């Protein structure tokens, strides 16, 4: 089971650095098995929380093989327990080896990937181990209850 | 004395409507059928659907 997503004719230097992309996480929101990039798209930095929300409705799925005409990924979890992959580590912080990892969405919204080519931008976000990710999370519900 | 003006079937039009068959046994039989199969044809996609 790989889902394929196909591109429309891009910049030829803007697949050089989207060929960069090979770890990081997208979020589909269904798993049919063609598809395409249009659909899978998120705007800039904004409402933390409602992303976050939307990482529980959207179910991932990690790339492994980019090519200028589609990009073959791997639906993350529905139905399996072993699928060892990799995964490249855009977070902040250092993860030691028997690390439950998370993913979080993006803070400040200062990192993304602009892609003027379709003038759509995709925004990646950030794998914490679990211990800290608890604590981002438990700071921002704290200071959103905070605002009644 | 007026003759009868005989037709038959197989002369008139209708005929081309119907095949029809000389089937002796026709009184003998229990619910009788006939089976069908067809197959659509289908058209390729350049789809990600």
């Amino acid at each position: 089971m790989e889902v394929d997503i196909a591109l429309p004719t891009l910049s030829p230097g803007d697949l050089s650095a989207l060929q960069r992309c090979e770890g990081r996480v997208v979020f589909l929101e269904t798993l049919r098995r063609h598809a395409t990039l249009r659909e899978v798209a998120l705007p800039c930095g904004g409402d933390v929380l409602a992303a976050m929300a939307a990482y529980r409705r959207r179910f991932a799925a990690v790339i492994t093989r980019v090519t200028p005409h589609r990009m073959l990924a791997t639906p993350l979890g529905v139905g399996g327990r072993g699928q060892s992959l990799v995964l490249q580590n855009t977070g902040p912080f250092d993860l030691t080896n028997g690390d439950h990892v998370c993913l979080v969405p993006p803070l400040l919204g200062d990192e993304c990937l602009r892609l003027t080519s379709a003038n759509l931008e995709l925004r990646f976000p950030m794998t914490l181990p679990l211990a800290q990710a608890r604590e981002l999370t438990a700071r921002v519900v704290a200071r959103a209850a905070e605002t009644l | 004395c007026s003759t009868l003006s005989l037709v038959r079937f197989l002369e008139l039009g209708l005929s081309v409507a119907c095949v029809c068959t000389k089937f002796p046994e026709l009184s003998y039989v229990a619910e009788g059928t006939i089976q069908f199969e067809v197959q659509q044809p289908m058209i390729a996609r350049d789809g990600p659907h």
